[PDB]
């Protein structure tokens, strides 16, 4: 069954799925639909989910965001988006004086308007990982008052959901179920000081978020539920294509990559795909889907496969001016001239020679050559970035040279010379750094600097170091 | 006092697995993306295979961006991108890492034969594969539940298993799941509960594979490696300046295939980073993990999966594996060769007027050569300015730097080198000589040691540039130093062709030549005598003349006498120096008598006037040679007047049995034989007619009628000194030759009539055609089979060096001749020379000891056991020396190119394995297979079995398959039966005794037998004895000591019987196990002291164990090697040859032996 290679242990294992019928695919869109719609209608119902909205958007008029930034646009330009926020900020403000019951008729409606924003994805993203990590906050809570009682004090978890339920915030069943006599009554004193005083962030999520502990849990998990529905049925659809994926990645065959990552692209591409698929349009599957695998393959290939990465716009030019050499080929009787592709070409054609060149691949180093020997290419490739040891020595040999004809002038001449230069010291000197560390400055060191190379000018001094220019 | 942090003088080596968090401390830092150079701009592209940032600065001492470009700046870290300036070489250090999204297995452990991954969990390959490819689920820590640890699911299998328990059972799949088996392992319980297991029950096939794996167990977990780290986390990069994207002619670029792996490997593991992100379905990710787990292997040893290929290429991408490997069967650069520095090399030609210790060398290749010499020498003087100023004076070829040349030459010795090195004498030193021209010149006695032609042979030079160079090069290296072969004590220096046939015309003698019968005073006016024309160079003549013995105490006696002797010798004796008597000279001087002088004068004045003398001897065999005016004509080869005769009469028996096969009196084979064998003795009746008229048919007159002598024809006299030519191609000259044999070996029954001299016609020469064409493919094949043997020998010697001075032990081999058949194969004065004897040794009578205990024996100490009648003498040899992990040069002798004992530190496995293999392009079941599996203790196709135990035997049972054979012991039991297949014809007595290794059949014997029945001095006799009958029987001397290292190497481990420490069964070094049981034999335990017996390897398979891993690495599988070491965490202290070549430090022998000792002592102790 394995015959290793995993070209094969892949074409066999997704050769199980069986392929979808014309009704099943709308079945999986219409799953999405309800998954997805779920999970935007369980963000609408966080009162935290729109006050942050209109947060945002009071940075936004206040310039220190941009309308693309917060949404896509409704479902419907920046008045239609001002006025349309007024009427967000309308319901908010209408909705939350009503807490008094009847409250209910417009938070419903409260949702509604919310849902005619369209977020962006980024957007929405970061609100449903506020909301997760919100019940992080909870489950926190929640776990510390279970551990502190049952691990710690030693009650059982059978009595300790009893008045739990309903509640888990007010001291109904803190201070009032300790004196219940039960042998896990009197036990519960131990942890009471750690409990209560956590329990302040147990009641502040009912503050900020605006819902108790109980709705809290309810929203949100009935979002995961959406979005494992979604999930399941997107990666159904994908499971399905892979098929016309591996059809399409043969056609990209010897572009130079590999075939399965030509078909794992591809299979990116499909996953994006059904992404961004909608069914209401009457627009086969199939066809959709083939384009934007084709896209992910292509676009992959001109990026990734080469030794040396081009950009898009100069790989598609050198493809230009393979065509011309094509039909110029036959034409012309034996090839055009290096610069007949070249006004063939729209750009300025003596690019040519110069993207001719960046085009071609490097030769593979360990290119064996002749005599089928251990000669390999690299063996071949001499070090021209060595310096050689016959002027290595004479690099030694100048600065005993220098050092021997600077002993030769004055002291300070030496100094100054020694200074001018970068000659056994740290970087060199300006003439005016020279200047303030000898005391006397500007034109005067540039006179004594002269005379010395004066005095080093004519032979005996210049003898030893005239026979270092060659 | 603070022992060290940073760099020292480092020791030993250790190889062992690596750390996730280990492999990043070697990263610098993680190599992000597959890019490599921007495209225009050719600078890297940041957290690249190529990078600044990571790795280092394109160009020396400057930031990649170009804010620092100072020298500086240095230890600075770039604000805009961190590139500390530093040098590029750096780029060719720093290594780098990619942190892996999906576990990975490593190749190397994964698929090496015995796999470890496997082994280490007890769980067949297969399957591990199987469970890495996503093909099926495996549990780890099952618990209770109802599975095992170790066992496979499926699918379906794990669905309802998962149904039945969901907790306190756990099953994963892939690379997570072996390396969550890996980690969950505990060695330790393992070890526990096998070695229960072991103890309870007892089956051989239980406890073998128990006791085998609680072994590797344990190793494992005293190496220090965890299992956990066979699947990488993290995968380490090569710096990117050994993968070079470096750029050529024509604006090309050319990059390692290291680049294409690594690059695949990023690639594929951030796109499984990408598919997590979008959580993709699990098909997706699986296939995307097994590509990324293909990626890694291939990248690592590619080969072992798919064999990816390169980028537009065909051929298969070298991966890091290959790197290390090499190519050419097993070379890593230090095997293969290496370029080196001032050297050179030319056609080389002969040079006669050199002396031995000197050679000719081009003006021009020396001025090159000695370049850096000549320059310091040049400006120390003051000849020249500076450096500079002096390469422009040596490029100008001015006229005053040849003499600088001349004093920088002068003491300056140089190497000499052929292609085909064998024996050591392949490089020699010599004293330079500047001479125009382009050629080499070759002092003509050293052309024997070379086995140089002068038909455009070329020869190699090396200088030796450090001052312990050239004083190695002088006292060991040089010509002078060497005049005998290191096989055997004769003399390498022997006088080669021309030499011998000037020497041989000067002493011989004619009957009748200008001054027969006259007398003269001294040699000197012999010689006056001589050129001026008076005397002939050959006459009988008695002349005066003083010979030196020096058998007084320390010298020399002088005696005079009156001689009958030739012109030519009494001129000759001029050269001969001192103590050598006159009656070496008397004679006809043939190249073995040349060659015995030579020796005899080594022997008697030593070292120097030996040298003189063969130089001497050289002039004068050249210019005599020269006025003998000896050639060569068609008249000089004489074909038998009776050949025609011989022809037609052995023509006739061939027509008398051809009638006799016409009328049926005869079958065909019979006939066949008949004619084969009428034609034969046809051919041996023209040689030896050839033979006769060729050698004494010079018939000459002295002051009577008639007389005959030894004829002076030119080509026998050639044939005669051995100057060239011999008997069998004489043979073919004048008389008929041979009969040919067609390719099947079929040897065809109508011979070749005709000869050289005459004409062959069409037939007879295309008969010969193939005769030649098997004769040097057969010579050109022979030659590789003696390299491949010399290999197999240094690689199961080398690191065999003499250690320590003296193990003193009584032990050794008796030594008496070899008496084959008829008289005398080889003297028992050869066997026993150069040696020492294990103890003193008796007259006839007793209480006078000839040879005291433990002394060497020279040519006195021998000529004084061959005066008195001693036929047996006992020899201390290598094979027996007490001495652990070493000869003492007491036990080996005194072989040398010197004749004094062997040196402290040589190293004498290697030149023993070169003297074995020197030889074996000159020999021919026997042959040189034979030789091959003698050393590879080969057992043979027809073999024959020994008697088990002593005492009478009778034959037990009945046929099927056997019948078997019942031993019964005088005293002792009588369990041993062996089963004898009864098909093969008996010997032995169904109602006789039978000793232990007698006859119960015919054929040869494995060795391993004659080892562990007749014992160990037994087996090496017979190894030594059968080796040198091969080399003998073809006229090749070796002495047995070599032989007799590489027999000691091949029963250098052995398999305990008894306990009390280590295990049983396991093979291990006598040495080890011989200084565990002395050492146990007293403190420690009282005695608890284990018995082993002795193995016999074969050199190919002894070559196999070596202590050090980088040796291992080098000869053997180095795949197998680098891992299998690996997992033991093995430690290499070097400590040896080869590895302390390969590492390039000063070699644990020789000149070196001074510093390692010096070291080994130092370490382990205070
Ligand atoms: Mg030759
Ligand atoms: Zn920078
Ligand atoms: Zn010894």
């Amino acid at each position: 069954g394995r015959t290793t290679d995993p070209v094969r242990m892949y074409m066999r294992e997704m050769g199980t799925v069986e392929l979808l019928t014309r009704e099943g695919e709308i079945d999986i869109a219409k799953r999405i639909e309800d998954g997805i719609n779920q999970v935007q209608c369980s963000v609408a119902e966080y009162p935290e989910a729109i006050t942050y909205l209109l947060e945002q958007y009071d940075r936004v008029e206040a310039e220190e965001a941009r309308l693309s930034d917060l949404i896509t646009g409704f479902v419907d330009d920046p008045e239609l988006a001002r006025e349309k926020f007024a009427e967000l900020r309308a319901q908010y403000v209408v909705t939350r004086d009503t807490i008094k019951a009847t409250a209910q008729e417009e938070i419903l409606k409260l949702s509604e308007v919310f849902k005619q924003f369209r977020l962006v994805p980024k957007q929405f993203d970061y609100l449903v990982n506020s909301m997760r990590v919100m019940m992080d906050r909870v489950r926190t809570q929640e776990r510390l008052i279970m551990k502190l009682c049952v691990e710690q004090c030693k009650m059982p978890k059978k009595n300790f959901i009893t008045l739990f339920t309903g509640n888990e915030t007010s001291d109904t069943w803190f201070n009032a179920a300790i004196a219940m006599n039960k042998p896990w009554s009197e036990k519960l004193h131990d942890v009471s000081e750690e409990v209560h005083r956590a329990l302040q962030k147990l009641q502040q999520i009912e503050e900020e978020t605006g819902l108790t502990i109980e709705q809290v849990k309810d929203i949100n998990r009935r979002m995961s539920i959406g979005e494992a529905k979604a999930r399941r049925a997107k990666k159904e659809m994908v499971e399905a294509n892979l098929r016309l994926v591996i059809s399409i990645a043969k056609k990209y065959t010897n572009r130079g990559l590999q075939f399965l990552d030509l078909i794992q692209e591809g299979n990116i591409g499909l996953m994006k795909a059904v992404d961004k698929f909608e069914y209401r349009r009457g627009y086969k599957f199939s066809t959709y889907a083939t384009w934007w695998i084709r896209q992910a393959i292509t676009r992959s290939i001109a990026d990734q496969a080469r030794t040396i990465r081009i950009p898009v716009h100069m790989i598609e030019t050198i493809n230009k001016l393979n065509r011309i050499s094509r039909q110029m080929l036959q034409e012309m009787g034996r090839e055009p001239t290096p610069e007949e592709l070249a006004e063939r070409m729209l750009m300025p054609e003596d690019k040519i020679r110069k993207v001719l060149k960046i085009a071609k691949e490097p030769i593979s180093m360990e290119t064996p050559i002749g005599d089928d020997e251990d000669s390999h290419l690299g063996d071949f490739i001499e070090d021209t970035t060595l310096e050689l040891p016959l002027d290595s020595a004479t690099t030694e040999s100048l600065r005993a040279a220098t050092h021997d004809v600077l002993a030769g002038l004055t002291a300070r001449e030496a100094k100054v010379l020694r200074m001018r230069f970068g000659i056994d010291m740290n970087t060199d000197y300006t003439l005016e750094e020279v200047g303030k560390q000898f005391d006397v400055t500007r034109e005067r060191i540039r006179q004594i600097e002269a005379k010395a190379l004066r005095k080093l000018r004519h032979p005996s001094r210049s003898e030893v170091l005239r026979s270092f220019l060659d | 006092l603070k022992a060290q942090t940073k760099t020292e003088e480092f020791d030993a080596i250790k190889i062992a697995l690596a750390s996730p968090d280990m492999i990043r401390s070697w990263s610098f830092g993680e190599v992000k993306k597959p890019e490599t150079i921007n495209y225009r701009t050719f600078k890297p592209e940041r957290d690249g295979l190529f990078c600044a940032r990571i790795f280092g600065p394109v160009k020396d001492y400057e930031c990649l961006c170009g804010k620092y470009k100072r020298l500086k700046h240095r230890g600075v870290i770039c604000e805009k991108c961190g590139v500390e300036v530093t040098q590029t070489k750096v780029r060719r250090e720093r290594m780098g890492h990619i942190e892996l999204a999906s576990p990975t297995a490593h190749i190397w452990f994964l698929k090496s034969l015995p796999s470890r991954i496997g082994l280490l969990l007890d769980m067949p390959l297969r399957d591990i594969e199987r469970v890495l490819y996503f093909e099926s689920y495996v549990v780890i820590e099952g618990g209770m539940t109802n599975l095992e640890r170790q066992q496979i699911l499926t699918e379906e299998q794990y669905l309802d298993a998962l149904e039945e328990f969901g907790d306190e059972f756990d099953a994963k799949m892939g690379a997570e799941a072996i390396q969550a088996l890996l980690k969950s392992m505990d060695l330790e319980q393992e070890c526990e509960q096998l070695r229960e297991e072991l103890n309870e029950t007892n089956s051989e096939t239980k406890r073998k594979k128990l006791t085998k794996r609680i072994k590797l167990l344990e190793a494992f977990v005293q190496s220090g490696n965890k299992p956990e780290w066979m699947i990488l986390t993290v995968l380490p990069v090569l710096p990117p300046d050994l993968r070079p994207l470096v750029p050529l002619d024509g604006g090309r670029f050319a990059t390692s295939d290291l680049n294409d792996l690594y690059r695949r490997v990023i690639n594929r593991n951030n796109r499984l980073k990408r598919l997590l992100d979008l959580a993709a379905p699990d098909i997706i990710v699986r296939n995307e993990k097994r590509m990324l787990q293909e990626a890694v292997d291939a990248l690592l040893d590619n080969g072992r999966r798919g064999r990816a290929i390169t980028g537009s290429n065909k051929r298969p991408l070298k991966s890091l594996a290959d790197m290390i490997k090499g190519k050419q069967g097993r070379f890593r650069q230090n095997l293969l060769g290496k370029r080196v520095d001032y050297s050179g090399r030319s056609v080389i030609t002969v040079g006669p007027y050199l002396r031995l210790h000197q050679c000719g060398l081009p003006k021009k290749m020396a001025l090159e050569l000695f370049k850096p010499f000549i320059y310091g020498k040049l400006e120390l003087r003051g000849l020249a300015t500076t450096i500079k100023a002096a390469k422009k004076m040596v490029e100008r070829e001015e006229a005053v730097v040849w003499d600088i040349l001349d004093e920088v030459i002068r003491e300056h010795p140089v190497l000499l080198n052929r292609a085909p090195t064998l024996h050591r004498l392949g490089i020699q030193a010599f004293e330079p000589v500047l001479i125009e021209g382009k050629a080499i010149q070759l002092h003509p006695l050293v052309c024997a040691a070379y086995n140089a032609d002068f038909d455009g042979d070329q020869m190699a030079v090396h200088v030796p540039l450090t001052l312990e160079a050239q004083l190695e090069a002088r006292a060991l290296m040089m010509s002078t130093n060497n005049i005998l072969s290191p096989a055997n004590g004769e003399p390498i220096i022997v006088p080669s062709q021309d030499v011998v046939l000037g020497l041989y015309y000067m002493t011989r003698d004619c009957v009748n030549a200008k001054g027969e019968g006259m007398v003269l005073t001294g040699p000197k006016e012999a010689e006056r005598l001589y050129r001026s024309g008076l005397a002939s160079l050959h006459a009988r003549v008695k002349v005066r003349i003083t010979e030196y013995e020096k058998d007084a105490n320390g010298e020399l006696v002088a005696k005079t006498s009156l001689k009958d002797t030739t012109v030519g010798r009494a001129i000759l004796w001029m050269i001969v120096p001192k103590g050598l008597p006159y009656s070496i000279v008397n004679q006809a001087l043939g190249k073995k008598a040349i060659s015995k002088m030579l020796n005899t004068c080594y022997r008697i004045l030593g070292l120097k006037p030996t040298v003189i003398f063969a130089d001497q001897i050289m002039y004068t065999g050249f210019a005599y040679a020269a006025r003998s005016g000896a050639s060569v004509g068609i008249d000089d080869m004489v074909i038998p007047e009776k050949k025609h005769e011989i022809i037609s009469e052995a023509e006739a028996e061939v027509a008398e049995i051809q009638e006799q096969f016409q009328s049926g009196l005869v079958t065909a084979g019979e006939r066949y034989n008949k004619v084969i064998d009428i034609w034969a003795a046809a051919n041996d009746r023209v040689s030896k007619a050839m033979m006769d008229n060729l050698q004494t048919e010079t018939v000459i007159n002295r002051d009577g009628q008639e007389e005959k002598q030894v004829s002076f024809n030119s080509i026998y006299m050639m044939a005669d000194s051995g100057a060239r030519g011999s008997a069998a191609q004489i043979r073919q000259l004048a008389g008929m030759r041979g009969l040919m044999a067609k390719p099947d070996g079929s040897i065809i029954e109508t011979p070749i009539t005709a000869n050289f001299r005459e004409g062959l016609n069409v037939l007879q020469y295309f008969i010969s055609t193939h005769g030649a064409r098997k004769g040097l493919a057969d010579t050109a094949l022979k030659t590789a089979n003696s390299g491949y043997l010399t290999r197999r020998l240094v690689d199961v010697a080398q690191d065999l060096v003499v250690t320590e001075d003296d193990c003193g032990t009584h032990e050794g081999i008796m030594m008496t001749p070899v008496i084959e058949g008829g008289d005398v194969k080889e003297p028992l004065r050869d066997r026993v020379l150069g040696r020492v004897t294990a103890e003193d040794v008796l007259k006839p009578g007793t209480a006078d000891i000839l040879v005291p205990r433990n002394t060497l024996l020279h040519e006195q100490w021998c000529d004084l056991l061959e005066e008195n009648s001693v036929d047996a003498v006992k020899v201390r040899s290598v094979v027996s020396c007490d001495t652990d992990f070493g000869v003492c040069a007491h036990c080996y002798g005194r072989d040398l190119a010197r004749g004094h004992i062997i040196n402290k530190g040589e190293a004498i496995g290697v030149i023993a394995a070169q003297s074995i293999g020197e030889p074996g392009t000159q020999l021919t079941t026997g042959g040189l297979p034979r030789v091959a599996d003698l050393f590879e203790a080969r057992r043979p196709k027809e073999p024959a079995i020994l008697a088990e135990i002593s005492g009478i035997v009778s034959f037990g049972k009945e046929t099927k398959g056997k019948r078997r054979l019942v031993i019964t012991p005088v005293d002792g039991s009588d369990p041993y039966e062996e089963m004898i297949p009864k098909w093969r014809q008996l010997n032995v007595f169904e109602g006789e005794r039978v000793e232990r290794g007698d006859v119960i059949s015919d054929g040869p014997e494995a060795p391993h037998d004659i080892l562990r029945l007749r014992g160990v001095h037994a087996v090496t006799r017979y190894i030594v004895n059968e080796v040198q009958d091969v080399y003998r029987l073809q006229g090749v001397k070796i002495n047995d000591k070599h032989i007799e290292v590489i027999v000691r190497q091949m029963l250098r481990k052995a398999t305990i019987v008894n306990a009390g420490s280590s295990d049983f069964l396991e093979g291990e070094q006598v040495e080890y196990s011989r200084v565990k049981i002395a050492n146990r034999e007293l403190e420690a335990n009282g005695k608890v002291g284990a018995t082993y017996s002795r193995d016999l390897l074969g050199i190919t398979k002894a070559s196999l164990a070596t202590e050090s891993f980088i040796s291992a690495a080098s000869f053997q599988e180095t795949t197998r090697v680098l891992t299998e070491a690996a997992v033991a965490g093995k430690r290499d202290e070097l400590r040896g040859l080869k590895e302390n070549v390969i590492v390039g430090r000063l070699i644990p022998a020789g000149t070196g032996y001074a510093y390692h000792q010096d070291r080994m002592r130092r370490r382990a102790a205070g």
